[PDB]
């Protein structure tokens, strides 16, 4: 089912996976 | 995508780099 991986990004897990792909200055 | 709250959704079911990509470069 697609070459992706829906990580169960919970709370900080998400904000982290976040700072990874878009790398924002906020967080 | 387009189901429930951001992080809340990415926490329960999951979220790939893309589903994350659509939630990182904003805040």
């Amino acid at each position: 089912p697609t070459p992706e991986m829906r990580e169960k990004l919970c709370g900080h897990h998400f904000v982290r996976a976040l700072v990874r792909v878009c790398g924002g200055p906020k967080w | 995508a387009a189901a429930t709250n951001p992080a809340r959704y990415c926490c329960l079911s999951g979220c790939t780099q893309q589903d994350l990509l659509t939630l990182c470069p904003y805040g």
